[PDB]
């Protein structure tokens, strides 16, 4: 049945995963850059910018 | 601000985990502070 203990196990967990989830979802992100891609920097620019 | 498209709702996520929290533990301070309380009906503060 949904009692507390259980909802805190699974809790922790889901915490955890929503954490990594989200910290791998940042290398997505593109903080104001042209692209969130390396390869993409490196391809459609030369090295100064 | 899109562009850092997970930071505000990181922000919001991490203080509603704060405020739930608090919440939380105010729920608990007034369980602890209620535990085993058993009063009278017949108990009138303004007379005791």
């Amino acid at each position: 049945a949904p009692n507390s203990a259980l909802a805190k196990i699974q809790s922790v967990v889901n915490s955890n995963a929503q954490a990594l989830n989200s910290l791998l979802q940042q290398l997505f992100n593109k903080f104001g850059a042209i692209s969130s891609s390396l390869q993409e920097i490196l391809s459609r620019l030369d090295p100064p910018e | 601000l899109s562009e850092y498209g997970t930071f505000c709702d990181n922000i919001n996520s991490i203080l509603d985990e704060v405020n739930g929290l608090l919440d939380t533990t105010q729920l608990h301070v007034a369980d602890t502070l209620m535990q085993g309380v058993t009063l009278s009906s017949n108990l009138n503060t303004n007379l005791h």
